[PDB]
RNA sequence: UUUUUUUAAAUAAUUU
RNA sequence: UAAUAGAAUAAGAUAUAAAA
């Protein structure tokens, strides 16, 4: 590997990333790429902008942080030579700097945003999609650039210069940024309709998912999407079935003729369901509101054999969905509680509160999960809303927890947001339960606020 | 070779073209889509660039800005298109973005009373042929002749003046060379007159003359590559038979609405030839256009 | 769950969750039947058990590896663009956002590549296991010392086991590796021979630390904590300073007296400690042994993701 | 072996206990690079200490190239070093010399900074008059090397340089000409006037001046052909004795200018191939290409050039395999040995060729008869299957066409190629034909694939000729397409160019006529 | 079926 | 004391919100 110059290293790093993010995650390719990229330096050699951008991208993708040398040298080069970063290597730099969060990364992202804003009128079919996806990866709120790019996308799509993959990328990129524009999504839908047979199921499912996520509240296109998807049910995979379940729960409109066929196909492939698919299906059923015990029994049974496969998110969603519908499965609940006790350090800020409240709402108390979640609450108290804090406090009061080292953070958080805490009517009953346990002695100022 | 076009502005499309004839805006948009697709399906054009819509309909005539004579990109005088200056700057930004020239030659603009337009010049073999009509004066003739005409045993460039009447359209719309030896002319009075004048000025010249029907707009990318793609209008089938009979490739295109507004195919596209600067003795690679290993099989 | 297409190859937020060792410094760990190459001679073991300290005959790292490790140590103390994963550290001298003439870091094996890899280095872990009677050896914690040029201070006499009173049995060892060439004018380690067996394996009283004073008094405070017999053994065997190269390693008993000199060269000096602990080790109280770590109860065996097993004689 | 005093000095330098200025480190590094008696380069603990001494010293005392040399001699050992960037002079430190030194430092040590360039230019303008004639040429050269886009200031500098035409010499004139030609945005008026000045003083030129002028004219383009004329006339009296690189530059300019006086071309080529054996690899490649482009490869021409290139054929650079491979085609001369050696070299470096180069090689070898019975087909097939992720539409078409023509049979590769081509639509018929050719080798494909192929080919049937229609029909029948809209579209074109059916008509067409 | 734009803009208020 | 350049290339789910 020593006789390879920096250009060949960049090409092979791009090849390794493409092989790893697409054809399996072989833990061998990742570690070999890490070892090779740990001993490379852009120093004393003249390199093109594209090679430096490729090295930065493939380094950052493989875990390298903003403290590594290669990353620092590439970022310094991107800062010093700004006019050499044309509109062809702008997406690579932006994608690489998306996850890096430092001063130089912010400055580079802003400079590339302004450059793409100025040249938004002279881009072609590839560049608009690549740039908009790259800017959707990072969290930026440059509205004017989005407007210019949407205008250019409409102008290009009027003449018909987009394929199925381009449509999926554009729809996902514009849905991820929460940019609600009716004309742009209408144009994308019309371009897909003109494409006709060139969109297959694999290129159709993400379109529906993104169109539901954006939330246009247009019942004219939802029906057309449902009718188009009705013919493709027999070819779908289990993951696709769960994806359309979630998408048509996001839409909010009831299509019984579609839901029945979806349920039949889901029952057909019950052996291929992982825990993620079961959690997604149960969350979609909770959101849409339909109550179908026949599929629910099979989903609960299949969830019982893949208990070890459950993540924190899957446990949270499954338990909340099961508790909302009033389904009792003592073995599944016990196994899920034990597993949640095992991985208590993987719960995020809101997943912990949802899991604790779902477990406390039904009469199921287990010390193994209770102690773990109560201890873990300290590190997620600071990232909570008023209603979420109220739910967590009620669940903790139901578990009979009295350790001050646990109760001080949640009481501080609920005192800091007292106005929104006491202005939510739906939780009023819960309030009267909480102070029924702790009493006026615990945090007197909160009691004084409660009396007023 | 890069070809530049501009999309129509639907909201501000005129209701009734000059002469009071009617136009349908949806069909105009559809026909421009068909034109863009047909241009992209051409093998010779390396890239087709699509500029953003501009409020006026006259912005669809992008070919009026400048002309390509040999290796010189001459900018036309800005005497009658004062409202189109900003459109010309915007077009030049598009040209620069694609890696073309930094700026245009301003030889004609500095000269006084030099009226001319892109469209009266025909890149004939061994030089250009200009037309002496009302839109261009004698000052333009003299300036072009002094700039580009050189007489030599081999470094020879010929400029020809072809007289035409007041009502005749620009020369490029009806008199043009195609293929390598084929002269396509409208079976009209002006076309026959131009053919006769070209034959006379340059005697002992052997090239077939093909007469199309009047009103049949056409476009042919004339170059060494000897591309035979010749775009013609859909309605006229006899011109199509004539072009096919000469050993060419007619590519029918629906051109009704644009014709009804006064815009032809030649006035809707801007063809330019770019190259990459080769620092140091250098010979950039060129794409092949012929067969390989002829001797073996 | 579902990991996004551009986040598939990332590493965990902290490197503690990474099972095994990354291939960064010396590639992959050798096979099960390939761990006999790194064994050490019995005479080194006897020298350690006699003097309380010994030096490994061979440098444990190539010079490129030492350069990379020095780069990591330099980046751990940026003070303008703070290190990522700084919140994964047990303690830092930059918690005040100002630093000083001495930078000390702890628990950095969960923060940077290479430092995590250095823990599972075979040459040192096999030696430490041999010192610990061929048992499973678990990392206790790391430490990094960086002293500035022309003003770097010196840490006075101390005993390592004085800081680990919350741990019940005496089953430990320390390995110190030099990331820069060291000598008596820049942070050399000065140790007293035969001091780990003075107070019947007991702990001497802590020394009085008075900063803003010359190095002579700081290193001469030793005559205040010892008794007459320890004074006689000191007179017979005065403390010895050890020179170290850019990669040489030194094994120290937990109970031997230990100090480092000041830095009077023209460049900063770096060194790294790693403390290794035996299998049969229990806790004494209820709670976490280190800030924000798994909590134990009564005499519980010390395991978990925070004390990974680095080597196994089976 | 280090004696006592030598060992103690080594230890003192190792401990960073000695204060070293830039001059002393430069002297020590020069001694080490000159003589290796004490093993300075063999002690990492010593050069590491020297590097630490170098970092904390003031490097502004020494010249830029001395710092570059210290950096290079540390890099050679294995230490990553970079000299510190120079700060822009401020307040009274303003002077022409320091403003030139900033650019020189950025040039030599390979630290380009657009912000510092812009700041320096914004501060050198007012004093442009005080500048001496040589400093103007130095500034022009430095700005030309840094690829600056500020063509206005370069034009101003060039005008002030022209104002002193008498002072400048031939070398300075040539340097100014080439440095102006390298700047992209320079106005054509200044370029015309500079080429006018170069046009005179023509007899004073030296071989370096000739090389500079030919480089500038090659960069400029056909628009200055007239000036180049006076060059070829000027060298018509020295042609019998010139450097090989000069004649190679002449051939390059001849090819670029599209010269048409053939007698000069023939004379210069005849003079070149006499001494072509002295050319390097790159110059040999470009002589071969330029001679090919001018239609001058006769039998002896090609024989001599191939004999000269077979020497470097053993260790050809990857970038030079494809051009000579193309030149070996399109000529009716025997080149079997060159072809075999080039194919072997191509096989050797199959793991470093980029996607474009692999596609080009597969395309060039597509129709070669002796290339079918070789390991290269299988090795390149595996490499292309691996690299399908990094291939653009042109590279995809090239590689797939070359593999299909070579008889390589692998259904998985062709299916993956069809999918990758479906990712981005096919703009042309030439970009889509290779996929059909590859898929027709096996003769089967999933019905969705053939449906998408029919949907793509249907619009493109409006402009293709009769031969393309027949080929598309053959491929579609081999794949087994049932869609009617396609067949209908192909039928109509056939009629337009062929009126109505006739007994004479080919059967297949007549079937195509039935819209099956 | 189609509906979108091209300024250097500088005047809020406070003890946070 | 130190100055020579070549390549053009596209992957895709973070637990929200009222009217031709």
């Amino acid at each position: 590997v020593s006789h390879l110059s920096a250009r060949n290293i960049a090409t092979e790093a791009l090849q390794m990333k493409k092989l790893h993010q697409e054809r399996g995650g072989n833990p061998m390719l990742a570690q070999q790429a890490r070892r090779v990229l740990f001993a490379t330096s852009i120093a004393g050699q003249n390199l093109d902008a594209r090679s430096v951008a490729l090295l930065l991208n493939t380094a950052v993708y493989f875990g390298m942080e903003s403290d590594a040398k290669l990353v620092r040298e590439c970022i310094d080069y991107c800062l010093k030579n700004d006019k050499l970063i044309t509109v062809d290597v702008l997406p690579i730099v932006v994608t690489a700097c998306a996850t890096l969060k430092s001063r130089d990364a912010r400055e580079v992202i802003e400079m590339q945003a302004q450059k793409a804003a100025r040249n938004a009128k002279f881009l072609d079919a590839k560049d608009v999609t690549n740039i908009i996806s790259a800017f959707s990866k990072t969290g930026i709120n440059h509205e004017k650039l989005f407007a210019f790019l949407s205008r250019r996308v409409q102008t290009l799509a009027r003449v018909g210069e987009f394929e199925a993959a381009h449509l999926v990328i554009l729809a996902n990129a514009f849905s991820r940024l929460r940019y609600r524009d009716k004309f742009l999504f209408g144009a994308i839908a019309r371009r897909a309709m003109s494409l006709r047979e060139r969109v297959t199921v694999n290129e159709l499912v993400p379109l529906i998912v993104a169109f539901s996520k954006i939330g246009l509240k247009d019942p004219k296109l939802s029906k057309r999407f449902a009718t188009k998807a009705m013919e493709y049910v027999d070819q779908m995979n289990a993951e696709q079935v769960a994806s359309m379940f979630m998408a048509f729960a996001y839409f909010g409109i009831r299509y019984d003729q579609l839901f029945g066929v979806l349920t039949n196909r889901a029952v057909e492939l019950i052996d291929e369901f992982n825990a993620q698919y079961i959690s997604t299906t149960l969350n979609a059923f909770q959101r849409i509101g339909i109550n179908n015990p026949e599929l629910f029994d099979n989903l609960a049974e299949r969830a019982l054999a893949v208990v070890q496969d459950h993540d924190a998110r899957d446990i949270s969603k499954t338990v909340t969905a099961l508790a909302h519908f009033g389904l009792k499965d003592e073995e599944l609940f016990k196994r899920l509680a034990s597993h949640a006790a095992s991985i208590a350090d993987q719960f995020d800020a809101m997943g912990l509160v949802n899991t604790a409240h779902a477990f406390a709402r039904t009469n199921f108390l287990q010390q193994d999960m209770a102690v773990a979640l109560s201890e873990r609450s300290v590190y997620v108290c600071r990232l909570l809303d008023a209603g979420e804090t109220r739910r967590l406090l009620w669940a903790l009061a139901k578990f009979q927890v009295r350790d001050p080292k646990i109760l001080t953070p949640v009481f501080n958080r609920c005192l800091a947001l007292h106005y929104d805490f006491f202005a939510d009517p739906t939780g009023s009953e819960e309030i009267e339960e909480i102070f029924d346990f702790y009493g006026p002695n615990f945090c007197p100022p909160l009691y004084q606020l409660y009396i007023s | 070779l890069h070809a530049f076009v501009r999309s129509p502005h639907y909201r501000t499309i005129p209701s009734a073209g000059p002469n009071g004839i009617v136009v349908n805006r949806d069909m105009l948009v559809h026909q421009f889509r068909d034109f863009y697709k047909t241009l992209q399906h051409c093998s010779l054009v390396d890239k087709v660039h699509l500029m953003s819509e501009r409020p006026s309909v006259e912005a669809l005539r992008v070919a009026d800005q400048m002309v390509s004579i040999g290796a010189t990109f001459l900018e036309m005088p800005l005497t009658g298109m004062e409202h189109r200056a900003t459109e010309f700057m915007e077009s030049m930004r598009y040209v620069r973005g694609a890696g073309g020239p930094s700026t245009l030659a301003s030889y004609l603009q500095d000269t006084e009373n030099c009226r001319c337009n892109s469209g009266d010049v025909v890149c004939l073999p061994n030089g250009i042929a200009v037309g002496h009509g009302p839109r261009t004066n004698a000052v333009a003739h003299t300036t072009l002749k002094q700039l580009f005409e050189v007489k030599d045993d081999q470094f020879s460039f010929d400029v020809f003046t072809l007289e035409q009447e007041g009502d005749a359209p620009p020369l490029g719309d009806y008199f043009g060379f195609a293929g390598s030896n084929v002269l396509l002319t409208w079976k009209d009075e002006h076309g026959l007159l131009a053919v006769d004048q070209y034959q006379q000025k340059q005697p002992h010249t052997e090239m077939n003359v093909v007469y199309l029907e009047p009103g049949c707009h056409f476009l042919s990318f004339y170059g060494v590559d000897h591309t035979i793609d010749v775009l013609v209008q859909k309605g006229y089938e006899r011109s199509m038979d004539s072009i096919a009979a000469a050993g060419l490739n007619p590519i029918p295109v629906q051109w009704s609405e644009m014709d009804k507004l006064g815009i032809s195919m030649r006035a809707a596209v801007l063809p330019l030839k770019f190259f990459k600067a080769n620092v140091g003795g250098m010979l950039s690679r060129n794409k092949s256009r012929g067969a390989r290993w002829q001797t073996h099989q | 769950s579902y990991v996004l297409k551009f986040l598939r190859g990332q590493l965990p937020e902290d490197l503690k969750d990474v099972n095994g060792a990354l291939g960064c410094l010396y590639g992959t760990l050798p096979d099960v039947d390939e761990f006999g190459q790194f064994v050490i001679s019995p005479d080194v073991v006897n020298s350690f058990h006699q003097f309380g300290y010994v030096k490994m005959p061979i440098p444990v790292l190539d010079h490129q590896q030492i350069d990379k490790l020095a780069d990591e140590v330099n980046e751990l103390a940026n003070n303008v663009e703070h290190h990522p994963k700084t919140e994964r550290l047990y303690a830092t001298s930059l918690a005040d956002l100002t630093g000083g003439p001495l930078f000390f870091c702890q628990g950095q094996w969960r923060a940077a590549w290479g430092m995590h890899d250095l823990i599972y280095l075979p040459t040192i872990t096999v030696a430490a296991s041999q010192i610990l009677n061929n048992s499973l050896v678990r990392l206790w914690y790391d430490e990094v010392f960086m002293k500035a040029a022309r003003t770097g201070p010196c840490v006075p006499w101390q005993q390592n086991y004085a800081r680990w009173q919350h741990t019940k049995p005496v089953n430990h060892v320390t390995v110190m590796i030099a990331l820069d060439t060291m000598n008596k004018d820049r942070g050399a380690p000065c140790l007293v021979p035969g001091s780990h067996r003075w107070r019947e394996g007991g702990l001497l009283p802590p020394v009085s630390y008075d900063p803003t004073k010359d190095e002579a008094h700081q290193l001469n405070t030793i005559w205040e904590i010892i008794n007459e017999e320890e004074g006689e053994m000191l007179m017979d065997t005065p403390p010895v300073t050890v020179d170290l190269r850019r990669g040489e390693a030194l094994l120290i008993h937990p109970l031997t007296l230990f100090a480092t000199h000041g830095n009077r060269s023209l460049d900063a000096v770096r060194c790294c400690f790693i403390h290794y602990m035996g299998e049969k080790t229990y806790a004494v109280q209820n709670g976490p042994l280190l800030p924000h770590t798994t909590k134990f109860q009564a005499d519980a065996m010390i395991q978990g993701p925070f004390y990974p097993v680095v080597f196994d004689p089976a | 072996a280090r004696p006592s005093a030598l060992h103690l000095i080594f230890e003192r330098c190792k401990l960073n206990l000695v204060e070293f200025t830039a001059q002393d480190v430069y002297q020590i590094c020069t001694t080490a690079y000159n003589m290796d008696t004490l093993g300075m380069l063999q002690d990492p603990d010593f050069m590491r200490g020297l590097h630490d001494a170098f970092r904390r010293s003031d490097q502004t005392v020494i010249s830029p190239f001395q710092a570059n040399l210290i950096a290079d001699t540390f890099r050679k050992v294995g230490i990553n070093s970079m000299p510190k960037e120079v700060s822009v002079p401020e307040e009274d430190a303003i002077s022409p010399e320091s403003l030139i030194l900033v650019l020189r430092n950025m040039n030599i040590t390979k630290q380009r900074d657009e912000r510092k360039i812009n700041e320096v230019l914004k501060l050198m303008f007012p004093i442009l008059d005080e500048f001496s004639p040589t400093q103007l040429s130095l500034t022009v050269t430095e700005l030309a090397r840094l690829k600056s886009t500020n063509a206005d200031f370069v034009g101003k500098l060039a005008k002030r340089i022209m104002e002193y035409n008498d002072d400048l010499s031939a070398l300075d004139i040539s340097s100014a000409a080439v440095s102006l030609a390298y700047c992209p945005g320079i106005s054509h008026n200044i370029l015309y006037r500079m080429m006018q000045i170069v046009e005179e003083r023509m007899g004073e030129f030296q071989p370096e001046d000739y090389i500079n002028v030919l480089h500038a004219l090659n960069t400029l383009g056909p628009k200055f052909v007239n000036t180049f004329r006076k060059i070829v006339e000027c060298g018509l009296q020295h042609v019998e004795n010139m450097d090989a690189v000069t004649l190679t530059n002449y051939m390059v300019c001849f090819s670029t200018m599209d010269y048409k006086q053939r007698e000069h071309i023939d004379i210069y080529a005849d003079a070149l191939v006499e001494v072509a054996t002295d050319l390097s690899e790159k110059d040999l490649v470009m002589a071969f290409i330029a001679l090919q482009r001018l239609r001058l490869l006769s039998d002896t021409m090609f024989g001599t050039m191939a004999s000269c290139v077979i020497r470097y054929a053993a260790k050809m650079d990857p970038r030079n395999i494809a051009p000579i491979m193309d030149i070996c085609s399109t000529v009716p001369h025997a080149s079997d040995h060159l072809m075999k050696v080039l194919m072997d070299r191509a096989v050797e470096c199959t793991r470093i060729l980029t996607a474009n180069q692999l596609g080009d090689i597969l395309d060039i070898l597509g129709l070669y008869p002796p290339a079918r019975e070789h390991p290269l087909v299988q090795l390149f097939g595996k490499q292309a299957r691996l690299r399908l992720d990094l291939m653009g539409p042109d590279a995809l078409a090239n590689a797939t066409r070359g593999l299909a023509n070579l008889g390589y049979a692998d259904p998985e590769y062709y299916a993956q190629a069809a999918e990758t081509g479906f990712r981005y639509g096919f703009k042309d018929w030439t970009l889509l034909e290779p996929m059909l050719m590859g898929l027709s080798i096996t003769g089967q494909c999933p019905p969705t694939m053939v449906r998408v192929l029919g949907s793509h080919i249907a619009p493109m049937a409006r402009s293709m000729s009769l031969m393309e229609i027949e080929r598309a029909n053959r491929y579609l029948r081999r794949l087994g397409c049932e869609d009617d809209f396609v067949y209908k579209a192909m039928a109509s074109r056939v009629l337009q160019f062929v009126k109505e059916v006739t007994p004479e008509m080919p059967e297949d067409l007549q079937v195509l006529l039935q819209r099956g």
